[PDB]
Order: structure tokens, then C-alpha cells, then sequence
């Protein structure tokens, strides 16, 4: 390593473009209704359950509750598309194709 | 392909601690200067009563 | 003009400027805004010294 | 951890929201902002396609008329937000909606704050008024001309006693925070609009508003209130 | 009192001494300092705006003394098929047309419409008049012309000229807020002025305009 | 002898606008009748953006005028529209079966609103910010007659016809800025379209105008 004699502080070379486009990658599509949900949707249901978890604030999500299924799958493909959205436009600013 | 992140210790290849985001991220080390244990013009009296509050209370528990 | 913590009172036997409001010239007075030729003789040497002496008692 | 290096050499290496090379209100299809626009203000994006603010210090009125309507704006976005948030919650006002709230004056047990009766109590309207008018002329005067919290200073941004914690002593923090002031105030002022206009064609609360969308978005919407104003 | 120079009386008093604008020098009668939208700015636009002002005070004395007189001359004995003012055109769709004081052979309008043509006519020959002059002035000024404008010669002298000037403009703003006044309380209430103040007098606290005020809430 | 420019131009008041028209509105552009009353075009950066909006709502105005007239033409002649008239032909989208072009069930069938109103402001926004800045059809082209390409048939490309279609673009410009303006007032007032309206002014000139529907908007 001949260059980065200081650990640059802008490591993370950051978009503000990037979160908003992958949230919007994702969630849109996670918005469109398919036949497996019942003609609902992954965000869609995901906020259905968020609703109906903080009718009881305290009171957790059971083990039983299929919130954590859509929050595991909806956040899979959303930290999924924020990252692969990072790499993307650094890439392409940078070189890496 | 540029932008590497990870770098030898202020710039040193040989002194052997290889500053990283965890060590050197500005949020880590703001975070970790601002700290008791490192104010070192504090008097030492009050960083252990600092660092003393915030043990007993968290040991309790 | 001054950082948080100053504002907020910390570091004590910074204390100068705390005196200018119980003693000297513009110190705080008996109607506060609306006092404004105090006695002459009330010069803000003594504790207390909020410029009321509306009978003029304490002239001499 | 290192010290961070005076701005000497780093006198405007964070001006992203002043100078020529600054975002613009339709972005690259704005091309080049009218020759008094040059971005020294905070929030100028080059939008002036009426050219209401060519002269100077009609612009410079305009700028304060902005920001005293920004900041108003901000006031009554939360204003309005608020008792109907805490009225969905369980405590109870007498309209948590803001615009049934101002009749809560002609109440049976008067203006409650907070529902409380031990509260406020406020039983008339017009010594509400009277007080309003007072302390609003007074303080409104004293924003315009000088007055107990500060005489020379700013007329938009005076500071002193108005920034008590201090956020505006860093120049470069607070050309940042300007710029974060008058975006969050153009925000709240369009959704202050927007609660205007969608009280008007609805007249439900804007939380309301929102509940009912997000209980069918592809139903309730605005375009379910288009046919309400039609002639007859 | 002065009204003018730059100590003139101001539109917030003693709280107008950094408010007003460089250009809002007291030369124009009625400037009390109020420009804090900055509307006026340039002088030409300063002008234009000071003739709309002065128009707008002129017509809208003429229209609250218009509005005023058939209420009162109305309960004072006189009838008036429709004595209130908001209604006082519809009166050409009665039966027996627009009668002026009530009697049926002073006026006797029918048609509306040759009412509007007559109007439009010499309304259009009088304002180009007033715009660029005519049969009474060429070269006057478009606001104080005067000459067959003052018949009686009240303004020969600057000093008068100057302090009915101010009269004039302040009659004319007090007279154009109690148009917009009543434009705004008769959308409200539907009754004219006269009675409105025969209601608020009537009791006070509970007849005024916050009796009107969940008037207009949506409620759907 | 027509000009349309220079000193000697038509003007808004006709003979009596010598008096009537500010230093700054020489006659150099399209338009120019000389009718700057209120002074809001004294600065000429104002007065650019202001005709550069005079020309886009003179086209809009035109291009709505002619879409508000051609369905109900349409309508009466014979062909089917589920809703002819234009302030409500936006309501056909929550019909039936759609909103359908020109009554056929099978030329666009248009079902969401929402999805329309996505391309709608998708194209517009590109095209808008295109005409701002240009873009694929000019880079470096006047603001309002870029020509270049919104010029296939080529009339303008002599100075003197390009003057006299300007002048008449905007004439007929302002002709159906004002028609619109009458179209909207008269939809609020009457509720029925612009050429029924005229069929119901033929029917009964003296009856049926404006002053049949002017107590409908009274407090009382
Ligand atoms: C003496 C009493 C006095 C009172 C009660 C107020 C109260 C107010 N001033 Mg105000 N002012 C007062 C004196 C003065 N002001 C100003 C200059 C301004 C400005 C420029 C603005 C206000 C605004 C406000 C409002 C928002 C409060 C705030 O800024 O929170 C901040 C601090 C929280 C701790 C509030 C009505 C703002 C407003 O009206 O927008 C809604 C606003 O923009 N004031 C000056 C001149 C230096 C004063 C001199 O005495
Ligand atoms: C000396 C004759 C002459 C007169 C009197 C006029 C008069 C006018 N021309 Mg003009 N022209 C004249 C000669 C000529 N003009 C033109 C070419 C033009 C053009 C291109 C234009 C004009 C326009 C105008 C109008 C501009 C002022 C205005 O807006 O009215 C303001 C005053 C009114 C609108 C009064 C309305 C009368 C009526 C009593 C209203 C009814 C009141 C309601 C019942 C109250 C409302 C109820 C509420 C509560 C809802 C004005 C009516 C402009 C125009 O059309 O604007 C409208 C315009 O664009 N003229 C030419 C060709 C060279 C002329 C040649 O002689
Ligand atoms: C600041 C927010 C907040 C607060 C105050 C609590 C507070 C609590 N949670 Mg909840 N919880 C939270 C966020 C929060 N949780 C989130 C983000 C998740 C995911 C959970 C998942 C969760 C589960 C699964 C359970 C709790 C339970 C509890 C209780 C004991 C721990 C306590 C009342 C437990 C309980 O009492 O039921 C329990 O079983 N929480
Ligand atoms: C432009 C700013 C603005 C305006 C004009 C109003 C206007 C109003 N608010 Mg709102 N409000 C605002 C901003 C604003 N609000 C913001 C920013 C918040 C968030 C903190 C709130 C939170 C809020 C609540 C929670 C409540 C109101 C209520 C009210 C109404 C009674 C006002 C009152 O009692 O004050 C006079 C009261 C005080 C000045 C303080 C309380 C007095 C204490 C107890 C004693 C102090 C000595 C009135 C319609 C009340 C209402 O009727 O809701 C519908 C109510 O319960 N407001
Ligand atoms: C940022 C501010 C803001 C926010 C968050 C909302 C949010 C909302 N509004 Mg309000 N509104 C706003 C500004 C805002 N509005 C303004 C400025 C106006 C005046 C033009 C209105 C007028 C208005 C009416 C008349 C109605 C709503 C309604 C609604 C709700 C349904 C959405 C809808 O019908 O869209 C309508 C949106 C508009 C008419 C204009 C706002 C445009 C937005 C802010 C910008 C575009 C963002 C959007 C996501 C992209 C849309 C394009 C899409 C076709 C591809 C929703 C809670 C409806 C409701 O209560 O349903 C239950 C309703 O009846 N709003
Ligand atoms: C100087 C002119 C003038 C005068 C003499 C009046 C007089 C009156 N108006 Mg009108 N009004 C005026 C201007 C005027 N108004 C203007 C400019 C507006 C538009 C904002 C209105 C809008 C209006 C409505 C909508 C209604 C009235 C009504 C009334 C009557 C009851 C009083 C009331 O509710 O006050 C309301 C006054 C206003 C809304 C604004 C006027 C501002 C005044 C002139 C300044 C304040 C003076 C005041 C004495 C001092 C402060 C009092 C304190 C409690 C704040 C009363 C006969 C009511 C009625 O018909 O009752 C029979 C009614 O419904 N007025
Ligand atoms: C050149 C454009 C144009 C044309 C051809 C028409 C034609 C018509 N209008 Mg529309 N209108 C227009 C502009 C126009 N209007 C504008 C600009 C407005 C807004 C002020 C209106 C507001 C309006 C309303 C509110 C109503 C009509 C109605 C009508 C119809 C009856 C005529 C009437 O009452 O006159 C009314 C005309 C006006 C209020 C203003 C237009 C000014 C004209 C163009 C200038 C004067 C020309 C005239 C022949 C000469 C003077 C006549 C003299 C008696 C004064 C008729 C089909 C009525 C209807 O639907 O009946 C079926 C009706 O209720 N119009
Ligand atoms: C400043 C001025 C100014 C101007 O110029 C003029 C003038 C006005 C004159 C002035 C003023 C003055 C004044 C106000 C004064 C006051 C005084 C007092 C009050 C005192 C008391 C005083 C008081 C006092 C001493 C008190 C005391 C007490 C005591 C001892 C007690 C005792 C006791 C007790 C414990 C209880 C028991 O069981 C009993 C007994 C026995 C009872
Ligand atoms: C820029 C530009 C450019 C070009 O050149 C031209 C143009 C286009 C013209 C321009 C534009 C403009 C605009 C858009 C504007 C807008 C405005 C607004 C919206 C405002 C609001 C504004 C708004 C505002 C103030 C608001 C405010 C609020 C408030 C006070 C509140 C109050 C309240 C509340 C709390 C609630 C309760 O219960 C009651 C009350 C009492 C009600
Ligand atoms: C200064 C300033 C400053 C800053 O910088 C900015 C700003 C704020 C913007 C500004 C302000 C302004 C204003 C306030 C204005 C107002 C106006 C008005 C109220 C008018 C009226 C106006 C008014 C008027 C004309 C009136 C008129 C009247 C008339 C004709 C009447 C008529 C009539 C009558 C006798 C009754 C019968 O049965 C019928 C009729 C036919 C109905
Ligand atoms: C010159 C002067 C001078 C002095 O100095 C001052 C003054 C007086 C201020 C001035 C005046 C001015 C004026 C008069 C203005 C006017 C305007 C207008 C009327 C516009 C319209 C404007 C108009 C317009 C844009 C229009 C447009 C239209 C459109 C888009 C349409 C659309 C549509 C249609 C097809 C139908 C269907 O179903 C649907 C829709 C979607 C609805």
C-alpha cells in the first residue's frame, strides 16, 4: 500500500442517492401484490404485522407471528440492494468495469 | 480500481497495527477519545469516578 | 460568543463578572428597566444596592 | 484519532449548497440560474421562473417573508400533527383535529389543554384573541424593531438569546444549518398547503388522511375526492 | 405630526425605525412605511402601484358610501325592494324592475343587459379619459388632474394640497378595508352592514364574527 | 397601416393610449399593445420571464381550448362519449369499462388513473425540463421559438413572416387564454359545456346569459 499513509476519513465514499435508490429498488417491487400472499404484498404485510405488534407495544412479536419471516426477507433484500447499490455506483465512479 | 481502505498504522508498514474502520473510523475514534480512560488532561480522580459511576451501575444488574 | 458549557455555568472561580449584577454601575435595580437616575449616593459599593431609597432617608 | 486541520487551506471544500456549482430545482434541466440567483442564500436552487425577485431587495424581502413563513409553517405542521398523534394514543382532547380544534372554545367545560380540566380552562374567545394580538403585535414588533432579547441584531437570524445552545457559532455550521432551516420550512410549508387542501376535499384529520391511505392506497387517494367539486 | 419627510408617522409607531425600506422615502402621501413584501421597489413599479391604490381608495369610498346610504335611507322610512347592497342588483328580475328610490317613475329599469352596454360604453370613454386625457385635461397629472376636477378650489395651495392629499389616501385605505369587510362578513353572515352592526350592538359578546367561525369547516 | 411595431404600434386602448403605455414596453415584441397598468413588467428580466409564461399559457390555452371544443363537436355530431362534456371527462376513468378514446372499447381503455398519471408526469417532467434547457431537439435554441425541429413545415424562416406569425400566435394565444377563462367561470357557474352553452345563448339570447345565473352565488 503505497498510498493511504492517514486511514481517509471518507472510507465509506458516500452517496446520498444510494440508500433512497435501493430502498426504492426494493421496497417498490417488495410493494407489488402476487398471488402467493394472498394477492397482498411483502411490505405490504410487513406493515400489516408492525401494526398489528405495536397494537401491544410491550408485548413482543410471538415466536409464531410471521413478522419475522417478511422483516428477515424484507431486510435480506433490502441491506442486499442497499450494498449492491453502493458497490454498483463506486464501481462505476471507480473503476472495477 | 482505486480507493483502498485499510492502511498501515500512520502510515507506518512496520510498526504493525494496520488502522481499519474500527480503529479509525471518525465516529470510533471520536467515540473512543471522548472517553474518561483517554482525557488525558483530566485529573485522574474523576475519569475513575466517571468510569466508577458507570461499572457499578452496569454490574449490578 | 462562548461554548455550551460556559453558557450552561460550569468552571467554577470564573467569577468577575458575577459580581457586576449585585455590585457597580449597571447592576440590577428596584424596578429593574424602569429605574433609571438612582441616588448618587447609591454608587453599587454595598451588598444590596438596588437603588431604592425613594425618601431620600439615606442621603447623608 | 487525528486533529483536524484548519480551514485555511479548506476554505470552502464543503460549500455544496452555495456558490455556482450547487443543486438546482430540476436538476440538470435547469441549465443556468437567473444572474441573481448565484447562490449565496441558503435553499437557492435557481427556481425564479416568474421573476418575481429580480430586484435585489425585493428578493431580499422575499427571503425574509420565506423564512418567517418557513419557520411558521414548521411550527404548525407539528402544531397540527401533534394533538391528533396523542389523540390517537387515548388522551383526550376535544377535537385533536386542527381544524375542529379552534371551536373547542365553544365547548360545555371550555378550551381543556391536554383534555385536562386543571389545565388552561380557557372559557372565552375574544380575551384569547385580545391576549394573542398583544403579546403577537409586541414580540412581532420587537422581531421587526430591536426589543429585550436583542436590538442590533439580524433580522432573520438573530441569535443570542435565540440560539441559547450555541449551534450557529461555527460559520460552516451555520451555512449548513441554513440550508437544513429553510428545506425542513419548504417542506412544511408545502404540507401545510397540503393540509389546507386535503381538509378542504376531505375534512378528516391529516393523520386520518393518512390512516385511510395506507388502509387502501390504490382506492383512497386524492382521486377519490375529484368528482366532490364539480359544478351541480 | 408631520406625514412626510423621516419622521412621519409610521404603520408600526415606535417599532418602525429599522423596518422601513431606503426607497420608501416620505415624499408619496400615506407612506407610513409598510412595504415589508418589498412590492415596490423599483419607482415605476413604485408609481403604477401608488395609482392603483389611490383608483382602488377612490372607488372604494364611493362604494361603501354606496353601500351605506340605501340600508339607512332603508329602515329610515324609504322602501327598497332590496335595500341590502348584495342583493341590490337583482332587483332588474323583479316585476317591477329597478326603481331607484322606491318611487316607480324615476328610473324603471327592465333590461340588464342595456343597463351593461350604457355602462361598458362611457365607463370605457371615462377611464381611456383618465388614462390619456380628454374633453377635461390633456396633459394633467393621471392622478390629481384638477382643473374641472375641483369646481370649488380646495387645493391651490401646496400645504393643503399636501394635507388633503393625506386625508384623501386615508379615508380611501380606512374606506377599502371596510369594503373588503363588507365583501367578506356579508359571504359570512348574508345580512348587510347596517344590520350587522344593529346585531353586534345588540349583544356583543355573542353576536360577532366567531358566531360564524365552524361556518365554513368541510366535516366529510 | 398596420404595423404591429415600433412607436406607431396598435395599441390596447386604440386612440386614447398616447399617455397610456410605460417608457420600457417599446414595441419589440409580439404582442405588445402597450398594456402594463399595474407596472409588473418594469425590470426586463421580469418582463422576459413574464412573456416567456405569456407564450406557454398562450399554447397551453390554445391546445386546451381546441381539446375542450373538439369532443363535445364530436358529441353532438354522433359519435359516442360516455362523458362529452370537459370538466367531467376526467371522471371517465372510474366508469365501467374506462376511460375510452373516442367510444370505441378497444383504442386505449384506460383503467387507472394512477398509473396515467405516472407516465403523464414522467414524459412531462423530461419534456419540460427539455424545454427549459434543451436536450435531444436542441441544445442551443431560444427559450420560447426554438424552431429547428418544431419546424417541419418551414414558415418562419424569413424575419418579417416570423414577426407576423408571432404576433399572431400570441393574439390567438391570448384569444383562448381568455376563452379558457370563460370556460372555467361559465363551467362553475352554469355546469354544462362551452357548446351547449352557446346552443342555450342561441336558443334565447336575452333570456338565457350570463345575469340568468348571476343570485346564484349569494350568501343569504
Ligand atoms: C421579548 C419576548 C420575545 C418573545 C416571547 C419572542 C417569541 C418568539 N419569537 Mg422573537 N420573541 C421575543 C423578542 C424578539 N424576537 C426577535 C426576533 C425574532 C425572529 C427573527 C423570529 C422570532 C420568532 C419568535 C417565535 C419563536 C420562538 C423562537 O424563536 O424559539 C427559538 C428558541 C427556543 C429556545 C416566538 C413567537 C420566530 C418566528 O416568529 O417564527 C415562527 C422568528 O423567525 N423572533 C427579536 C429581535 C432580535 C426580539 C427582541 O426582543
Ligand atoms: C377607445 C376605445 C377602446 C376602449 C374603451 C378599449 C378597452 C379595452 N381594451 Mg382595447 N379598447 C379600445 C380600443 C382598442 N383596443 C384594441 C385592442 C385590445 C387588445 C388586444 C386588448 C384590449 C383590451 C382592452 C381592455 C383593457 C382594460 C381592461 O382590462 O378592463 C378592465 C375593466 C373591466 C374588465 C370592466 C368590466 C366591465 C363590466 C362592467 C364588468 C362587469 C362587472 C361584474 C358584474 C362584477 C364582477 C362580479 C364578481 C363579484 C364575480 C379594455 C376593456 C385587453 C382585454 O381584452 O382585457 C380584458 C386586450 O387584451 N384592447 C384596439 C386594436 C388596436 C383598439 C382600437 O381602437
Ligand atoms: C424501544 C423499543 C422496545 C421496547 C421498549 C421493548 C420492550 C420490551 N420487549 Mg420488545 N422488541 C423490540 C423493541 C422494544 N422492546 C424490537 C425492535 C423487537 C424485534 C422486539 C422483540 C421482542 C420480543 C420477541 C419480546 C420482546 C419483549 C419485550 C419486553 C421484555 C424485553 C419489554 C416490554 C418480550 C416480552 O415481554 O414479550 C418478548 O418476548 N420484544
Ligand atoms: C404555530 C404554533 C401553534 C399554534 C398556534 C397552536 C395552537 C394550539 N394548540 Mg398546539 N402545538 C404546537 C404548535 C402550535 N399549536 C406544537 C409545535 C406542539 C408540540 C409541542 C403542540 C402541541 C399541542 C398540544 C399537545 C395541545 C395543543 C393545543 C393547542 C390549542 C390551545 C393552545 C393552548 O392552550 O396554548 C396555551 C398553553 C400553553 C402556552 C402551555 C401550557 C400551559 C402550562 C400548563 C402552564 C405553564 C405556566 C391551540 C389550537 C391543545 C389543544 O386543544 O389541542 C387540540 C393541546 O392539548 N398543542
Ligand atoms: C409532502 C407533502 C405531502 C404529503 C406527505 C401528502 C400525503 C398525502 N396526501 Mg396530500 N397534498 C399535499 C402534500 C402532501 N400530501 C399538497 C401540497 C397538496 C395540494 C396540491 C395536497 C393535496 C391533497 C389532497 C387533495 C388529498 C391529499 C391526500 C393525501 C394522502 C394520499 C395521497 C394522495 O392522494 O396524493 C395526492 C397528492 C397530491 C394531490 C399532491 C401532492 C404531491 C406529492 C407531495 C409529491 C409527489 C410524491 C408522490 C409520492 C409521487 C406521485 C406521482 C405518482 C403518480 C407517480 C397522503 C396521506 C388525499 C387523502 O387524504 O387521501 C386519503 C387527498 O384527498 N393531499
Ligand atoms: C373598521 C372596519 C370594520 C368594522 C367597523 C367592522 C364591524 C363589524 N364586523 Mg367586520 N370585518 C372587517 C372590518 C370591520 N368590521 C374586515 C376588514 C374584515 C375582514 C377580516 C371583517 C370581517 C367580518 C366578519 C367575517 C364578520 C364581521 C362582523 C362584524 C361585526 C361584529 C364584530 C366582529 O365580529 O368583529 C370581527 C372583526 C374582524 C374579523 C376584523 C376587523 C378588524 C378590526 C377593525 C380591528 C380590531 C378592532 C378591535 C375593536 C380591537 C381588538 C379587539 C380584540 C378582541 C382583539 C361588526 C358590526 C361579524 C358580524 O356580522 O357580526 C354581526 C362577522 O361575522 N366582520
Ligand atoms: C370571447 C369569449 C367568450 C365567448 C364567445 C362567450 C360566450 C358566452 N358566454 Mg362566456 N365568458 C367569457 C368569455 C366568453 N363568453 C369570459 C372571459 C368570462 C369570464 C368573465 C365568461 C363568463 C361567463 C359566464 C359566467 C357565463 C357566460 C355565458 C356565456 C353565453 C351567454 C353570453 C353571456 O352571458 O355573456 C357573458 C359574458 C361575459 C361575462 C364576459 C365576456 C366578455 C365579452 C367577450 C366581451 C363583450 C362582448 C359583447 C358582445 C359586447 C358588449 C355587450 C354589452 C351588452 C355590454 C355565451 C355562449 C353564460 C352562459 O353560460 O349562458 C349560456 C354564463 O352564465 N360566460
Ligand atoms: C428601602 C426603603 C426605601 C425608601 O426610600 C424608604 C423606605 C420605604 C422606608 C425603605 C423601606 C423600608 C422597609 C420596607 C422596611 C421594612 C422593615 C421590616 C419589614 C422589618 C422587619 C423586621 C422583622 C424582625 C426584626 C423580626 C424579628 C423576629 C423575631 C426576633 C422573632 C422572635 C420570636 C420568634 C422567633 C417566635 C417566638 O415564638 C416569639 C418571637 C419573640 C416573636
Ligand atoms: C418559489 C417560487 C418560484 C417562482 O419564481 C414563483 C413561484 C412559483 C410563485 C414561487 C413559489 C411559491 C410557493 C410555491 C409558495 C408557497 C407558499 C406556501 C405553501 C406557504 C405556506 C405557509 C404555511 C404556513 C405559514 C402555515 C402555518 C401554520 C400555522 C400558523 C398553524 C397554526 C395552527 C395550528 C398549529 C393548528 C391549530 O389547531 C390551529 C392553527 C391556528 C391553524
Ligand atoms: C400595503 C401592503 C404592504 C405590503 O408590503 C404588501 C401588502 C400586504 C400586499 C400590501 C397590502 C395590501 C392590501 C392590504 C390591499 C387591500 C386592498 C383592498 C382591501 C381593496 C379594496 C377595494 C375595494 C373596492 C375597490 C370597493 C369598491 C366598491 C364598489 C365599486 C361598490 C360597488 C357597489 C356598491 C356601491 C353596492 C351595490 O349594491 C352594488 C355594487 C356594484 C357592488
Ligand atoms: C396584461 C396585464 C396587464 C396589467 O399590467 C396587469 C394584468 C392585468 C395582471 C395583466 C393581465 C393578465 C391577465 C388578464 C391574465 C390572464 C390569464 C389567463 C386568462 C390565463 C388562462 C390560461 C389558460 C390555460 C393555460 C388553459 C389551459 C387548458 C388546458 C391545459 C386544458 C386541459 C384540459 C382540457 C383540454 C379539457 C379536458 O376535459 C381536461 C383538461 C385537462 C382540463
Amino acid at each position: 500500500e503505497a498510498s493511504n499513509k492517514s486511514f481517509p476519513r471518507d472510507w465509506v465514499k458516500t452517496d446520498p442517492l444510494v440508500p433512497v435508490l435501493g430502498f426504492a429498488g426494493w421496497t417498490i417491487p417488495a410493494n407489488i401484490g402476487v398471488s402467493a400472499f394472498g394477492g397482498q404484498s411483502l411490505f405490504g404485510l410487513f406493515t400489516q404485522s408492525i401494526g398489528e405488534n405495536l397494537a401491544h407495544f410491550p408485548t413482543g412479536p410471538a415466536l409464531d407471528d410471521k413478522f419475522w419471516l417478511y422483516l428477515i426477507t424484507y431486510h435480506l433484500g433490502l441491506f442486499l440492494t442497499i450494498t449492491l447499490g453502493q458497490i454498483g455506483v463506486q464501481g462505476r465512479k471507480q473503476g472495477y468495469w | 480500481k482505486k480507493a483502498q481502505v485499510i492502511s498501515p498504522v500512520n502510515g507506518d508498514p512496520f510498526v504493525g497495527m494496520l488502522e481499519t474502520p474500527v480503529t479509525s473510523a471518525p465516529i470510533v475514534a471520536t467515540y473512543l477519545s471522548n472517553l474518561p480512560a483517554y482525557r488525558t488532561g483530566v485529573a485522574p480522580v474523576l475519569r475513575g469516578v466517571e468510569i466508577g459511576l458507570a461499572h457499578g451501575f452496569l454490574l449490578a444488574g | 460568543k462562548k461554548t455550551i458549557r460556559e453558557k450552561a455555568g460550569w468552571w467554577s472561580n470564573g467569577g468577575n463578572e458575577k459580581l457586576s449584577a449585585f455590585y457597580g454601575p449597571d447592576r440590577g435595580l428596584w424596578l429593574g428597566p424602569l429605574s433609571g437616575t438612582t441616588p448618587a449616593y447609591l454608587t453599587g459599593e454595598f451588598p444590596g444596592d438596588y437603588g431604592w431609597d425613594s425618601a431620600g432617608l439615606s442621603a447623608d | 484519532r487525528r486533529t483536524v486541520k484548519p480551514a485555511s487551506k479548506a476554505s470552502t471544500p464543503d460549500s455544496f449548497w452555495y456558490g455556482p456549482e450547487r443543486p438546482l430545482f430540476l436538476g440538470a434541466f435547469t441549465g443556468e440560474p437567473p444572474s441573481y440567483l448565484t447562490g449565496e442564500f441558503p435553499g437557492d436552487y435557481g427556481w425564479d421562473t416568474a421573476g418575481l425577485s429580480a430586484d435585489p431587495e425585493t428578493f431580499k424581502r422575499y427571503r425574509e417573508l420565506e423564512l418567517i413563513h418557513a419557520r411558521w409553517a414548521m411550527l404548525g405542521a407539528l402544531g397540527c400533527i401533534f394533538p391528533e398523534l396523542l389523540g390517537s394514543y387515548g388522551v383526550p382532547f376535544g377535537e385533536a383535529v386542527w381544524f375542529k380544534a379552534g371551536a373547542q372554545i365553544f365547548q360545555e367545560g371550555g378550551l381543556d389543554y391536554l383534555g385536562n380540566p386543571n389545565l388552561v380552562h380557557a372559557q372565552s374567545i375574544l380575551a384569547i384573541l385580545g391576549t394573542q394580538v398583544l403579546l403577537m403585535g409586541a414580540i412581532e414588533g420587537y422581531r421587526v424593531n430591536g426589543g429585550p432579547l436583542g436590538e442590533g441584531l439580524d433580522k432573520l437570524y438573530p441569535g443570542g438569546s435565540f440560539d441559547p445552545l450555541g449551534l450557529a457559532d461555527d460559520p460552516d455550521t451555520f451555512a449548513e444549518l441554513k440550508v437544513k432551516e429553510i428545506k425542513n420550512g419548504r417542506l412544511a410549508m408545502f404540507s401545510m398547503f397540503g393540509f389546507f387542501v386535503q381538509a378542504i376535499v376531505t375534512g378528516k384529520g391529516p393523520l386520518q388522511n393518512l390512516s385511510d391511505h395506507l388502509a387502501n392506497p390504490g382506492t383512497n387517494n386524492a382521486f377519490a375526492y375529484a368528482t366532490k367539486f364539480t359544478p351541480q
